RNA sequence: AUUAGCUAGUUGGUAGGGUAAUGGCCUACCAAGGCAACGAUGCAUAGCCGACCUGAGAGGGUGAUCGGCCACACUGGGACU
RNA sequence: UAUCUAACCAGAAAGCCACGGCUAACUACGUGCCAGCAGCCGCGGUAAUACGUAGGUGGCAAGCGUUGUCCGGAUUUAUUGGGCGUAAAGCGCGCGCAGGCGGUCUUUUAAGUCUGAUGUGAAAGCCCCCGGCUUAACCGGGGAGGGUCAUUGGAAACUGGAAGACUGGAGUGCAGAAGAGGAGAGUGGAAUUCCACGUGUAGCGGUGAAAUGCGUAGAUAUGUGGAGGAACACCAGUGGCGAAGGCGACUCUCUGGUCUGUAACUGACGCUGAGGCGCGAAAGCGUGGGGAGCAAACAGGAUUAGAUACCCUGGUAGUCCACGCCGUAAACGAUGAGUGCUAAGUGUUAGGGGGUUUCCGCCCCUUAGUGCUGCAGCUAACGCAUUAAGCACUCCGCCUGGGGAGUACGACCGCAAGGUUGAAACUCAAAGGAAUUGACGGGGGCCCGCACAAGCGGUGGAGCAUGUGGUUUAAUUCGAAGCAACG
């Protein structure tokens, strides 16, 4: 462009897209609207647990629940590892990380948080999965 | 120049690629390869066979005949250059002694095998190696030397300077 | 139109191509200096100027060393209509460190980089040659 | 600018009073200006800086802790000392 | 409390992540597109270094890893530092207010620029030099840096302001030349259709075949005469003009612009041009005419598995005009306007100049166009190449991954159809351009083979033998499965 039209207009970058926009959204029942904060992992409950059928080319069933966070935001989030505790009306904590496997999931379940009671019977990367050292 | 002399050669990338017919794929590799003596002298060839040292060894037989002279003056170039060839855009800036050379892979390896022990550097353009190569090699004929530039001017080098 | 020094740059390149032996150009008190400069700097065989009915006009005689070799790589301009520069006597750069040269105009007339610098000026960066 | 008109003590002047003090600070009278595509008006956002993190540098983001300044003490207004 | 002395004890003090590539570090079992892994690419369907576990290894280590956020890498908003022929990107084109930018010279200034001095830009923090804590972190001392900082004093090269002067830009004049440039009015004959009248007898039309349809109430054709409208062969040509859309029969009127030559005249009067104003193919809308042909829609007949289509026969809107709206386009040279510079060859158009010659005719030079091929140079390539996609400067418009989406909200315009401006959520890991190798082709060309065709004799029909399938079986062993399994 020319001197002037940069004059008459600065540049403009690109609007970010955040991954995991519901944790960076808080609320207050006063005013009831949202606030804007930097998040790491909300905390919530799980309206509904099931099973998904993810894309091409993989063929098996991954397990999810649809959530309602502290905020409001209704979020579908995976559970990894072997067998869960969860059921309906359970309380779970929410970290980020996307399932691309899966169309509708952005975020996953942190292990051994809350009433996601931890992994059975892992050895390896407990840590992640949330199992205690035997 | 020529095939005279004992060298440091380098293997950049080697790529395998494909022929195809009606029966299917008819692989090869190609093979771009760095010569040089860090005494100062530096040259790429190319090559291809079915065989990664085939490939190799023409490579190498290309380079000792494509070869050029850079200028290695205090340790560094002598002055900042930019290279074009395609779309490779890499621009080579001296810089202080001892610092070490900075570049990637396929220009480090250019710059090392010529011997140049301290040059900055930034690959703009394309990241493909064989134009990368093109680009320095055209920049690096870009480079004079003070003397060299004098006697083109009818100056001297303390008149430059 | 809007450059009379551009045109007068882009002319000397476009003769460096071509390898021609002289150049004419029309002429102007800034073009007189600079090719004055260039002839002080080591880059034409010769300048000579010319009467007309006009605004009097300017030939360049280019210099190319033995085996044709050129001794003019590029010339550019830096200070332009759109936007100019204004650089200090410690805000022009050696240009390739000291292997090439600069054009600044200044207070003590038209000069180089390098004179600029002996005077302690400062003024437009009108050119850079490589 | 998916906000272009805004202002009416608003702009200037002559008198007057008022403040620790100049001034439409306020009052009366006269004229009808003044600002604004160099973005006024309006909406949303935000305490500002030294500085902090990053970056070759230009620049990008932030304004925890430390220091300076500003503002506010449940919300609003008002004075006394 | 630190600190210091002795005594006693290896004794009580190591875990986290990863090991397909990107990236350091591989084996075994178990599982079997399940369970599960995953930052990107991607693993797992019975032999998994990619899942789980064990061993071993790598990286770190009192921390390791994941998540969230910020910079960089990202030249992916490019001042430094990008681009728009085909990839995203030139408003469809113009007239032009504002702004940006501005030919050559002299004087004047000092708005911008440059420069010496003074003052300040706190301490802490970054940086450098010393010192102190068992070093380190940390802490102290000193210095430096940092401002489009201000005042004051100087220079006039450039920009800017001012007063003059000049002409290569720009324009007027003067002498010529071309032209489908536009609007209006009128006018011509071909030629389709229709009306009448003769001659005139059984078909015509159309298709891949047909049929629907017209025709003895007389066609089809053939001649004569008349009515009506629409478009204008030859000329006519990568030829002309126009800002573009676009403009082809002729004449007249009213008009615009272009080029050539001169150096007469003014003397930078100019280039672009946001926001505005107008024009703007075809379709379409309102009112009123006209309506011959062609023809969306529609009807009938075929086709087809079906055919809401190609195909046939008919046929309304429309197409045409006046006026006014609509303002879109593969509106395209998919290439913004302007200026200058940088090899050639050759057509073609409109001009001028000169040499020769009886004009004619040939030749060369030059101006503005229009086309072909090509050097440098540019380009990812294809290709562009004095009609640049080259080298440079001014100005405007526009792009920033695909889709959603040119959608939604909002505003403006519009009688309406709808147009202009123009997002996000969400989703993907690509989308795409050019070119290369093949393969294919209800594309072409050339050549061959019992491949066809030409012929001979056969199979499929009958009975039996054999093999295979399906089935029924205690079992009817297993394998082979288009050509290339099935005596
Ligand atoms: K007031
Ligand atoms: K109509
Ligand atoms: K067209
Ligand atoms: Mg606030
Ligand atoms: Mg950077
Ligand atoms: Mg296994
Ligand atoms: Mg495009
Ligand atoms: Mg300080
Ligand atoms: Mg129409
Ligand atoms: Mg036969
Ligand atoms: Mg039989
Ligand atoms: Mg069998």
């Amino acid at each position: 462009p020319t001197i002037n039209q940069l004059v008459r207009k600065p540049r403009q970058s690109k609007i970010k897209k955040s991954t995991s926009p519901a944790l960076n959204k808080g609320l207050n029942s006063f005013k009831r609207e949202l606030t804007d904060v930097n998040s790491p992992q909300k905390r919530g409950v799980c309206t509904r647990v099931g099973t998904m059928t993810p894309k091409k080319p993989n063929s098996a069933l991954r397990k999810y629940a649809r959530v309602r966070l502290s905020n409001g935001i209704e979020v579908t989030a995976y559970i990894p590892g072997i067998g869960h505790n969860l059921q309906e009306h359970s309380v779970v904590l929410i970290r980020g990380g996307r399932v691309k496997d899966l169309p509708g999931v952005r975020y996953h379940i942190v292990r051994g948080a809350l009433d996601t009671a931890g992994v059975e019977n892992r050895g390896q990367s407990r840590s992640k999965y949330g199992t205690k050292k035997p | 120049d020529g095939n005279k002399l004992d060298l440091e050669e380098r293997v950049v990338t080697i790529n395998r690629v494909a022929k195809v017919v009606k029966g299917g794929r008819r692989f090869r590799f190609t093979a771009l390869v760095v010569v040089g003596d860090k005494n100062g002298h530096v040259g790429f060839g190319t090559g291809k066979a079915q065989e990664v040292p085939d490939a190799i060894r023409k490579a190498v037989e290309d380079a000792k005949k494509n070869m050029v002279l850079v200028p290695t003056v205090d340790t560094t170039i002598p002055h900042t250059v930019v290279g074009h060839f395609g779309g490779g855009e890499i621009l080579l800036k001296p810089a202080s002694a001892g610092s070490g050379v900075t570049a990637g892979g396929p220009v480090r390896a250019v710059l090392e095998l010529a011997g140049v022990a301290d040059v900055s550097s930034k690959s703009l353009g394309s990241n493909t190696p064989i134009n990368m190569v093109r680009a320095t090699i055209d920049g690096i004929k870009q480079l004079k030397n003070a003397e060299d530039v004098a006697k083109l001017r009818g100056k001297t080098v303390e008149e430059l300077l | 139109m809007t450059d009379p020094i551009a045109d007068f740059l882009t002319r000397i390149r476009n003769a460096n191509m071509v390898k021609h032996d002289k150049l004419e150009l029309p002429a102007s008190k800034i073009k007189k200096e600079i090719a004055e400069i260039l002839k002080r700097e080591g880059f034409i065989r010769d300048v000579e100027y010319i009467e007309d009915d006009n605004a009097g006009t300017i030939r360049v005689f280019l210099k190319y060393g033995a085996t044709g070799e050129r001794v003019i790589t590029g010339l550019k301009r830096i200070s332009k209509p759109g936007l100019r520069v204004y650089a200090k006597s410690t805000e022009v750069p050696k240009v390739l460190n000291g292997l090439g040269i600069a054009i600044v105009s200044t207070s003590q007339g038209v000069l180089t980089d390098k004179e600029a610098r002996a005077k302690q000026v400062g003024g437009e960066v009108l050119a850079y040659v490589w």
